[PDB]
RNA sequence: CGCCGCAGGUGCAGAUCUUGGUGGUAGUAGCAAAUAUUCAAACGAGAACUUUGAAGGCCGAAGUGGAGAAGGGUUCCAUGU
């Protein structure tokens, strides 16, 4: 199917290692978008504003190490665009990241 | 579309700064028609233009 | 108007032209040399890839200081780039030529770029300010472009 | 319809000044019409009334 | 400045009134030879004499 | 999708009602106008009857807006149309032997029946009207018959204009340059589908090409002068305005705002006259029309001493033959011309009644 | 609101308006515009309606 | 324009010559002083840069704030391109 939705956790720390202070949160958002593209195969990725807020919660350089997100591949059947599907990535608040799998979620 | 005039007028009418003027992001077409301070007042009554509260600076730590 | 290199017979050919286009003449000359002789569909795909930085144009004559890239190896060259503005201007001219072919009633699935030429347009004057109270030019280098497509299959 | 200098010279000061006053109120009305849009006929009448005022004043002087 | 004399204000008014483009019907006249107002003055580029 | 067309019998019946009511008002007006009358009185009277009769009709439904679709407009020997003076304006007194042009429209449920007719006032019993004016009215009525016969799905809108030019040249006159007829639908008097009369290059290149369609109303207008066909303005007040529901602007004056609200309440989209208000209306209208909130209908004047005629009537287009709902009282016995139709095709279309 | 001669003072403007419009005025405010023309705001007496006066003048 | 005479402001590679135009350099140097941006949406052919909203920051009242003098002179304000 292609209206799937899954929950992942992203190692922002691993993808952000080595980046200078004033570019860490912007690079974390670029890395989240790249992760969504690699996972769902759709160029059009919409970052949720709540997820952006979560990335920027601790400032520009002290980005959280892990972020639990949910990727929902949806249909772009609302306009004429080259991309038929888009992936909307939202924020999933968790208390701990231990033993957290990639899980298929229901609608 | 472009609401620079409306933000200026609302700041003047509400007697705050443009920092505190909140224009409804969804009623953009309705706000864009307001080319007068009386229309700004009408939008303020209707709640499409809202004066945001002062950013909190607490003196509890000092006390 | 007077093109250079009139076609062998102007029944299976179509023409497109542009004057005083604000693109760099050197970049556009290299891009035009890249797409010269291509089939029209291949040239459109190539120009879109140049815009996406998936294929490069090789800078053969105007290559002073131009960097190296892996995609220049498709050509017999070392220095290549991805002129986005030149690719877009040439894509627009190609679409205009294809519409002209539609108007002339000659089928566009067989069109091949048989002639393409980039000339220097009159320069445009702007100003820059230098160290000791001095003024230097800041010229633009626009270009005329002309192209002739021909059926061959 | 226009006034001429040759048929103004037989008239006296009172009616010459009356003619001048009529032309002046006409010119003021024409200027009002000029600023409120008006029409091409009323815009072209401005020069005619101005020359008539000049003609009457020349005869008086 | 805000404080100005009547003569200065009137001079500025004349320089204001003559800083406008040519009427478009001028170029349709017989033997015109005029294309655009070459005496245009921008406030930031060229400063007035006074 | 929710528009109402002639597919419904109720729509049919109230169109017939609009035609009958416009016809009876015009029939009263043509008799009431005589020598030594005032156009202000005529306009007031034409509105006065229409108001009471539209109020009494459909007394069981008091939710719909019905009444004037086009104000009473009189044009006498020097005006083209859109003429309706206020009380403050100098009135026009009807002399002997004047030909006058009447325009008046009614609306029911937003649907329009709008009719214009030119006739001569104070015609003696047994006399003949003779002159250069005797051909222009007759040519306008021949245009009326031509339009009635030729209005049909499949006949292009560029054919009626050439037929009218042909009959005008056959009568050695010409229509006023640049006049528009329209396709009339619910709550619309200025529809996109336009018919053009005596065009030139600019109006022809700005005009559209279209094919007549089924289940629609037309207001086909013939408006022909006996001189050159050119008109301008003579510095007289514009009295007819219509609210344009497309564009909006924030009115900054209380008088203009109250005037615009009253216009929305009474004449929401239909043309009105400033007589229906005055002191504050004349001030509100300038601010309203500055920002294109009201389309004006300016008074157009021909040359002094010229004669111009007009006919117009809403024709519905049904699949098996169009019908006329508003007709003017024009008789060939009391009105002849010194020249007739010299075109075989024009004879063929005029001799065939609908 | 009128455009007046730049050489006319408030007394002259008041008397001119009174004479050539048959109205009584309360006060005259005066400025000179950036283009050089003098502008006069003539307030009318309470018993005169400036709307009606503007209608008779023809500037509505 | 040729021929017979007449008369010159009569022949250019240079003068760090005069004026005008054009090259290589060269798609090069460079667009690095004052911490910093990001997400979504709207308008739009087109958005790193416009507008709105959300977030993260800065000026930190000797301000990147609010008002004036001198000077400028319409830059002010709407609408449109
Ligand atoms: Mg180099
Ligand atoms: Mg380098
Ligand atoms: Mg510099
Ligand atoms: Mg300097
Ligand atoms: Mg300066
Ligand atoms: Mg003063
Ligand atoms: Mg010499
Ligand atoms: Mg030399
Ligand atoms: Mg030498
Ligand atoms: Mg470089
Ligand atoms: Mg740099
Ligand atoms: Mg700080
Ligand atoms: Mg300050």
């Amino acid at each position: 199917n292609e209206v799937v939705t899954r929950e992942y956790t992203i190692n922002i720390h691993k993808r952000i290692h080595g980046v200078g202070f004033k570019k860490r949160a912007p690079r974390a958002l670029k890395e989240i978008r790249k992760f969504a593209m690699k996972e769902m195969g759709t160029p059009d990725v919409r970052i949720d504003t709540r997820l952006n807020k979560a990335v920027w919660a601790k400032g520009i350089r002290n980005v959280p190490y892990r972020i639990r997100v949910r990727l929902s591949r949806k249909r772009n059947e609302d306009e004429d665009s080259p991309n038929k599907l888009y992936t909307l990535v939202t924020y999933v608040p968790v208390t701990t990241f231990k033993n957290l799998q990639t899980v298929n979620v229901d609608e | 579309s472009m609401l620079r005039l409306q933000k200026r007028l609302a700041s003047s009418v509400l007697r705050c700064g443009k920092k505190k003027v909140w224009l409804d992001p969804n009623e953009t077409n309705e706000i864009a028609n307001a080319n007068s301070r009386q229309q700004i007042r009408k939008l303020i009554k209707d709640g499409l233009i809202i004066r945001k509260p002062v950013t909190v600076h607490s003196r509890a730590r000092c006390r | 108007v007077r093109y250079s290199l009139d076609p062998e017979n102007p029944t299976k050919s179509c023409k497109s032209r542009g004057s005083n286009l604000r693109v760099h003449f050197k970049n556009t000359r290299e891009t035009a040399q890249a797409i010269k002789g291509m089939h029209i569909r291949k040239a459109t795909k190539y120009l879109k890839d140049v815009t996406l930085q998936k294929q490069c144009v090789p800078f053969r004559r105007y290559n002073g200081g131009v960097g190296r890239c892996a995609q220049a190896k498709q050509w017999g060259w070392t220095q290549g780039r991805w002129p986005k503005k030149s690719a877009e201007f040439l894509l627009h001219m190609l679409k205009n030529a294809e519409s002209n072919a539609e108007l002339k009633g000659l089928d566009v699935d067989s069109l091949v770029i048989e002639h393409i030429q980039v000339n220097k347009a009159p320069k445009m004057r702007r100003r820059t300010y230098r160290a000791h109270g001095r003024i230097n030019p800041y010229m633009s280098s626009p270009c005329h472009i002309e192209m002739i497509l021909t059926e061959k299959e | 319809a226009k006034i001429k200098a040759r048929d103004l010279r037989g008239k006296k000061k009172e009616e010459l000044l009356k003619q001048l006053d009529d032309l002046k109120v006409e010119l003021s009305q024409l200027r009002v019409a000029k600023v409120t849009g008006g029409a091409a006929s009323k815009l072209s009448k401005i020069r005619v009334v101005r020359k008539s005022i000049a003609r009457v004043l020349t005869v008086i002087n | 400045s805000s404080h100005k004399t009547f003569r200065i204000k009137r001079f500025l008014a004349k320089k204001q009134k003559q800083n406008r483009p040519i009427p478009q019907w001028i170029r349709m006249k017989t033997g015109n030879k005029i294309r655009y107002n070459s005496k245009r003055r921008h406030w930031r580029r060229t400063k007035l004499g006074l | 999708q929710q528009e109402q067309t002639i597919a419904e019998d109720l729509v049919v019946t109230k169109y017939k009602m609009g035609g009958d009511i416009a016809n009876r008002v015009l029939r009263s007006l043509v008799e009431a106008s005589s020598s030594g009358v005032s156009v202000l009185s005529l306009c007031e009277k034409g509105d006065a009857m229409i108001m009471e009769e539209t109020g009494k009709i459909f007394k069981k439904e008091k939710e719909m807006k019905k009444g004037i679709a086009f104000p009473t407009s009189i044009s006498v020997n020097n005006c083209v149309c859109h003429f309706s003076p206020l009380k403050s304006d100098q009135d026009y007194i009807l002399k002997e032997g004047d030909l006058v042009k009447i325009d008046l429209g009614v609306h029911v449920d937003g649907f329009i029946a709008n009719v214009a007719h030119t006739f001569v006032v104070d015609v003696a019993q047994g006399t003949q009207v003779t002159g250069r004016k005797a051909d222009v009215i007759k040519a306008a009525h021949l245009c009326a018959e031509a339009a009635l016969r030729l209005v049909k799905p499949g006949n292009q809108n560029t054919q009626v204009t050439e037929a009218w030019n042909k009959v005008a040249h056959s009568f050695n006159c010409t229509p006023i340059e640049g006049m528009l007829s329209h396709q009339l639908k619910q709550h619309v008097i200025d529809g996109e589908k336009t018919i053009i009369q005596n065009p030139t290059d600019q109006q022809k290149k700005d005009h559209e090409k279209a094919e007549f369609e089924v289940h629609e109303v037309y207001a086909v207008d013939v408006l022909v002068s006996s001189g050159e066909g050119k008109a301008k303005d003579a510095g007289q007040r514009t009295t007819i305005y219509k609210r344009d529901p497309s564009k909006q602007y924030g009115l900054k004056m209380k008088t203009s705002r109250a005037f615009f609200s009253e216009v929305e309440r009474r004449f929401d989209a239909m043309p009105f006259t400033l007589r229906a208000f005055e002191k504050k209306a004349r001030m509100g209208v300038v601010e309203c029309a500055k920002h294109e909130l009201l389309q004006p209908f300016n008074v157009l004047y021909e040359k002094e001493g010229e004669f111009v005629a007009q006919f117009k009537f809403t024709v519905l287009l049904m699949p098996n033959g169009p019908m006329r709902i508003t007709s003017g009282p024009f008789e060939p016995d009391l009105y002849k011309s010194e020249m007739e139709v010299q075109d075989a095709e024009l004879k063929a279309l005029l001799q065939s009644s609908a | 609101v009128f455009i007046v001669d730049v050489k006319a003072n408030k007394h002259q403007i008041k008397q001119a308006v009174k004479k050539l419009y048959d109205i009584d005025v309360a006060k005259v405010n005066t400025l000179i515009r950036p283009d050089g023309e003098k502008k006069a705001y003539v307030r009318l007496a309470p018993d005169y309606d400036a709307l009606d006066v503007a209608n008779k003048i023809g500037i509505i």
